[PDB]
């Protein structure tokens, strides 16, 4: 409607006159190429635009037009199992529409297939009064997941015309009468990615999430609606622990965000995710996933917007009643993008050149995750669980992004490369990692499992920490020069590490460990310490106990591999007792 | 009169033209072209032009078709005795969906400075029920006694505990609690709020909750909101008010961010350089006033650096405060709740808060030599890690064991056990 | 043809021209001086009818009123051709060997385009470096980026020379090319490279872009982009497999800093710019394979090992964008090991994609994995000799000792002009593996 005119092009900043009809944060197309950019300032009629692409070859006199809206995502059928870049451009469609292998400057493409037909089934009776979040209908978009069409925010009234059928996401599938007149609804809604999606009520994340991975499900659990930080050193198997969490966690969808990775790591992602198999249905995990893909050499703005696009999509599926998991790998790159853009704008730096608002920004992101009651009459409940890789260039965990992240999330999974060096997978540092959910998860696990599981966890960790202390002493004086009790603690700690902490994600049985399985397994490990300590009490020498119980503790080592249908691990406890009684 | 004269928007800042009668720090309303209304504050005013900052940012605003109204007053708190039991946000607007407050009057949240000759000296003793404080680092009414701790080391648990079991001995004159959450997360806030409701403490409390994702500019207003309510309850209703503020580290960071956004001149560590001014203007708002009944007592809660400075420098805070209460991680790993390291902890005002006619009379003496059992208890075992087996073992044999008891039972009360002071002294003697 | 006598301002290497129109950001410019001299430059900022440009050769000797300015209508470009093979240019692609000027097929923006992430192909096949210490243990994959770190004068440049000399592909390599980029090096090291490429005829399959230590730093910044533009042209337009060697990328960072300082910019750590990381990434991402195309681009950036413990931004910044580290020690250059390669910290994270049947002899992975442990424990045996001579632990550890010194003696020593075929490398390997008894190796054949 209004045609602005470029008057200045400097680096990633463009200034354009005759823009008084536009708004702050409006997206716009700049120059003859129509390169995408963001209005960040306005002085009289002259807008300062943050250009998202490269500006080489642009100059004054060229036109500028605002798209009338802020950076948004399309939300509707066509979204699941697709791969986008940071501002939701569909990569595959990008190739086919440009007939090119490269991301050319200034081509604009819808995010969803507006021309694919979908079968929409109505679910609400004609004439029922509704509001934002109420589910109107339903599209079986994907083999695994169902896309519940819900009323956009800002719409209230009586559903007037609703008929099932085959439509594109552009067709009016509903008509609702509002006090503001008569408004038509389609299957697609748009949302600005930096506004959090409205909810009815934020709730406490108190339900533990089953990763299937014993070390975290037991000692460092994250709840549904929680958030974890995962520092990832080189060659620590981080890629497969992320795969394991994405594949085994009892969530409905996964959103994976690229956040400016090296292209080769990114294509590993693009290749391996489709070949990961859903346990419940056997279909490709991609069916259940949305992937945003950004490489280090892509426009910096798209790398910063990546996480907001992702979290907006995650909120969309949280508003449907689903549980979502957003993984960002890695937010260190996102924050370097933020830093570059802040410095290029000549802003007053903060710690180590990161902007002063870095902290706030991280907050705004992580507080958008969590367990919520969604809108709508049924008051359905959803959650977003955040798993963010942090991986600073400097090995030092002490760095503004990591510490600013750790003050707003409650669980921290510390991958250690020297632990992977000792062939300990998953390579989670057991003394430095932590979870502030552990007490509430104890309260939940105890109630459902009807056992002192919390006390068991506290004691397993008690001996692990005490093993750190004792091993230090062993450095000074050899294991021979120690008490007989202390080597027993070190030896049950051995089984904690080897028979519980270590898991091979590729073994058909060891890849996932159930609630009950973990309980019985750590059960037997701990009863070893209990009964052997009673033996030491009775005066028997610890070496004798090791020699006497040789077979059964090998069964305790093989404990991780007993199938899920049979559960022979319980019997082991009795054997231990009996054998130590023979030892007397 | 609405002004339709917005000429510039740069970041969260706005320039308004052809105004008159606008005053520094005056509140504004932006009525956006789409009907949305945002609240803001004048930061500079010059001839017929004014520079304001919008609390909710400027995203989505169209300059030509928006307007600004100048309300003719700064940030204020509507005060009333009815604020007890209620929960507000960092700007004093209700967060608890409760009935509406009809204010007695509106007060500038910056406050007045007490005339030094009108001030009264801190005197009475506050029973936190925490032995580690009440005995060694005694809290007095009118004192400013901060607590420093690493993240998730239960310092917030300690905060809620003092808020829970804090009382005075006469208890004829009520003890009100004003709680300010400063840029903390929703889950931390929920800890405090639902705890306050389950223990019933909410019935004597006023809560100001600013969350980690609220605008930093509102985070700057939160502690002043808390303290204005506190001084109103103290000096106009005669109440004895205890003020807890977590996390003041977040207040320091919000100050740094705002000063950066306003292209100001950076001081130390990029922090605005008026941190002493601001923090002292906050913390010196405690005390007693000669000729008035009530009191104001502050307990700021700080995240301790544990790193390369780059924190709300305590030295500043400790330079204005009358003490330090220190929590370290190594007492939290041992399971010690509450994890107070009594050695660097100090109460600059314990002297005339404790004594004859104020507490049991062993209290002082046992304090002044009860540090010594812990002083030479860990002088042997912690220092002599290498020489631990035999160095100083035959003699000073029990001085380790009693130190273990100091940690294990004397200070490991539990985050939910209320120790009367006299009860605390009984434990103190039995340990000796 | 836009020619303007409207130069308003000269401040250092920067010029301001007013009363212009149609000028574009980062467009090339020609200054026609009052004395007939011609210098070229680049617009850095453009505003209304004004343009600020920087002159590559500086502005000394310019008279503002009596000089003129032409805007060329394009950015920095490489005139690409298949006839660049065998040729030697400067850092801006201008001919340096007195051969014919090349009449280009087309002109390419030396910035390149960003690969669609789903169109990229993972590096997955094997090369022939001829270097046993790497081909076996620290395997190079087509599409990989593997830097070299070494101290000055410890045969680093010679390693560059022989990798460039012997690198080839076994299966029907369309053509194995080498693009050589010299980054701010002295005339002597550059003359070394050029003359070595001509003695051995490596020149016949190589393109050379020579930027020297006293050339303009802004040209130094442009040099790797032109090397890589020719690389991608050959790879994904001629179907060729391209090896790209850039010596002392440490000199790139410095030039960046310099340019950033000349342009009144905001300093990062140690004066380095606030986009240093991003620029290195714009370079290093330009390696790899593209699905459905025969060619490939493989990078060996070659850098000087930093003295100071505290790494400059230069190597840390290179650190995570790369897929490995190769290391030279002066310990071995004095120790007689010609290629001073310590295979201990050496790593190729994609080596598993180089080994295997149809790619090499199938033993590759297993033998390699026994060699790493063996050399480490043999070095441990050698260091164990500290006040604990031959009497201490004379069996089993001492027999490893001999394995560790003979490993260097010929397996690592090689010869800066010996091309050891991969079958040679592994046959020699098993010969070295025979030394110790069959019980040490848990491996089974």
């Amino acid at each position: 409607m209004q045609i602005g005119k470029i008057i200045k092009v400097s680096g990633p900043l463009v200034m354009a006159e005759n823009m008084s009809e536009a708004s702050i944060q409006d997206m716009c197309l700049v120059g003859d190429l129509g390169v995408i950019g963001e209005i960040i300032e306005m002085r009289q009629d002259v807008a300062s635009i943050q250009v998202y692409e490269e500006t080489s070859g642009i100059g004054p006199g060229e036109p500028v037009r605002s798209t009338g809206e802020a950076l948004s995502v399309e939300l509707g059928p066509g979204i699941i199992s697709q791969m986008f870049d940071g501002i939701q451009r569909p990569l595959d469609t990008f190739m086919e529409v440009t007939q090119s292998n490269f991301l050319g400057r200034g081509v604009q493409l819808p995010a969803l297939d507006h021309e694919k037909q979908w079968w929409f089934e109505a679910t609400i009776e004609e004439g029922t009064e509704v509001s934002a979040g109420d589910i109107i209908g339903y599209v079986d978009e994907t083999k695994i997941i169902q896309h519940k069409i819900m009323v956009p925010n800002g719409i209230k009234g009586t559903v007037q015309k609703i008929e099932s059928g085959s439509f594109t996401i552009d067709d009016p599938i509903c008509v609702i009468e509002t006090e503001q007149g008569l408004k038509e609804l389609t299957m697609m809604q748009k949302w600005p990615v930096r506004r959090g999606r409205p909810i009815k009520q934020k709730l406490n994340p108190d339900v533990p999430m089953i990763t299937g991975q014993r070390v975290i499900d037991t000692f460092f659990p994250v709840t549904k609606g929680g958030a974890a930080a995962v520092p990832g050193p080189f060659g620590a198997g981080k890629t497969v622990v992320q795969h394991q969490i994405a594949k085994w966690s009892d969530v409905d969808l996964v959103v994976y965000v690229g956040c400016g990775e090296r292209g080769n790591e990114m294509t590993d992602v693009v290749n391996e995710f489709p070949e990961l198999i859903d346990p419940n249905t056997g279909e490709s995990l991609m069916e259940r996933t949305v992937l945003i893909a950004n490489t280090s050499n892509m426009p910096v703005a798209a790398r910063e917007a990546s996480i907001y696009t992702g979290i907006t999509i995650a909120e969309y599926f949280r508003d449907m009643g689903y549980d979502v998991a957003i993984m960002a790998d890695s937010t260190s790159r996102w924050a370097e993008a933020l830093r570059e853009m802040s410095g290029r704008l000549e802003e007053m730096p903060g710690d180590e050149g990161y902007p002063a608002y870095l902290g706030s920004r991280l907050a705004e992101y992580y507080e958008r995750s969590g367990r919520v009651i969604a809108l709508g009459s049924d008051q359905r409940e959803g959650s977003i669980t955040a798993i963010s890789a942090v991986s600073p260039s400097g090995g030092d965990i002490s760095e503004p992004v990591t510490q600013n992240t750790l003050r707003v999330v409650k669980v921290f999974w510390g991958l250690d490369s020297s632990l992977a060096q000792k062939r300990h997978f998953p390579s989670i540092n057991w003394i430095q990692s932590y979870s502030l959910y552990s007490t509430e998860v104890g309260r939940y696990m105890d109630q459902i499992l009807q056992q002192d599981w919390s006390d068991m966890v506290t004691e397993g960790m008690r001996i692990l920490q005490e093993e750190e202390q004792l091993n230090e002493i062993v450095r000074l004086v050899g294991i021979d020069s120690l008490s007989d009790n202390d080597r027993l603690t070190l030896e049950v700690a051995k089984s904690i590490r080897e028979d519980y902490l270590q898991q091979n994600a590729f073994d058909d049985v060891d890849t996932f460990t159930s609630r009950e399985k973990q309980f019985n397994m750590l059960k037997v490990i701990l009863t070893f310490g209990k009964e052997a300590r009673k033996a030491l009490s009775l005066g028997a020498y610890f070496n004798e106990i090791m020699e006497g119980t040789v077979a059964v503790r090998e069964r305790i080592s093989r404990s991780k591999y007993i199938p899920e249908e049979e559960l022979a691990k319980i019997s082991s406890i009795n054997e231990e007792i009996k054998e130590t009684i023979q030892l007397i | 009169k609405e002004y339709r004269t917005i000429k510039e928007v740069v970041g969260p800042l706005m320039a308004v033209e052809k105004v008159s009668g606008v005053k520094y720090e005056e509140l504004i309303e932006v009525r956006m072209q789409n009907g949305e209304i945002r609240r803001g504050q004048v930061l500079e005013v010059q001839e017929d032009k004014a520079m304001v900052q919008i609390f909710e940012g400027t995203s989505g605003i169209n300059l030509k078709n928006s307007s600004v109204r100048f309300l003719g007053h700064p940030l204020q708190l509507g005060v009333s005795e009815d604020m007890i039991g209620r929960v507000f946000d960092g700007l004093g607007r209700p967060k608890d969906n409760g009935p509406e407050i009809l204010p007695e009057k509106y007060l500038d949240i910056n406050g007045e400075v007490i005339n030094p000759i009108a001030r009264d000296y801190p005197d009475e003793f506050i029973q936190t029920g925490i032995s580690a404080i009440d005995h060694l680092n005694t809290l007095v009414r009118g004192q400013k006694l901060p607590v420093f701790g690493p993240p998730g080391a239960g310092k917030s648990a300690l905060a809620a505990q003092i808020a829970r079991q804090a009382t005075v001995l006469d208890s004829s004159d009520d003890f009100a609690v004003v709680f300010a959450a400063i840029g903390i997360t929703f889950e931390e806030a929920e800890f405090f709020m639902e705890d306050f409701r389950q223990t019933g403490a909410i019935d004597r409390s006023v809560m100001f909750m600013n969350l980690a994702n609220d605008p930093a500019i509102e985070r700057i207003a939160t502690p002043r909101m808390a303290l204005t309510a506190a001084e109103y309850l103290a000096y106009e209703k005669g109440m004895h008010v205890l003020v807890i503020m977590e996390d003041m580290t977040n207040y320091a960071e919000a100050l740094r961010e705002i000063s950066a956004a306003r292209r100001e001149v950076p001081g130390r560590r990029g922090y605005p350089g008026y941190l002493y001014t601001n923090l002292a203007t906050l913390f010196e708002r405690a005390g007693r006033i000669r000729g008035l009944k009530g009191s104001v007592t502050q307990i700021p809660i700080l995240t301790m650096p544990e790193d390369d400075k780059t924190h709300p420098i305590p030295d500043l805070t400790g330079y204005i405060t009358e003490g330090q209460i220190i929590l370290t991680r190594e007492l939290y790993k041992s399971g010690i709740s509450p994890p107070i390291d009594v050695l660097p902890s100090l109460s600059r005002l314990k002297d005339k808060g404790t004594g004859a006619g104020k507490t049991r009379e062993d209290h002082a003496a046992t304090m002044n030599q009860l540090f010594a059992a812990y002083a030479q208890g860990k002088q042997a075992k912690e220092l002599a890690v290498v020489l631990g087996e035999s160095a100083l073992s035959d003699i000073d044999k029990i001085y380790a064991k009693f130190a273990e008891r100091f940690e294990n039972e004397y200070v490991n009360q539990g985050f939910y056990t209320n120790r009367t002071i006299t009860e605390t002294l009984d434990l103190g003697w039995e340990l000796l």
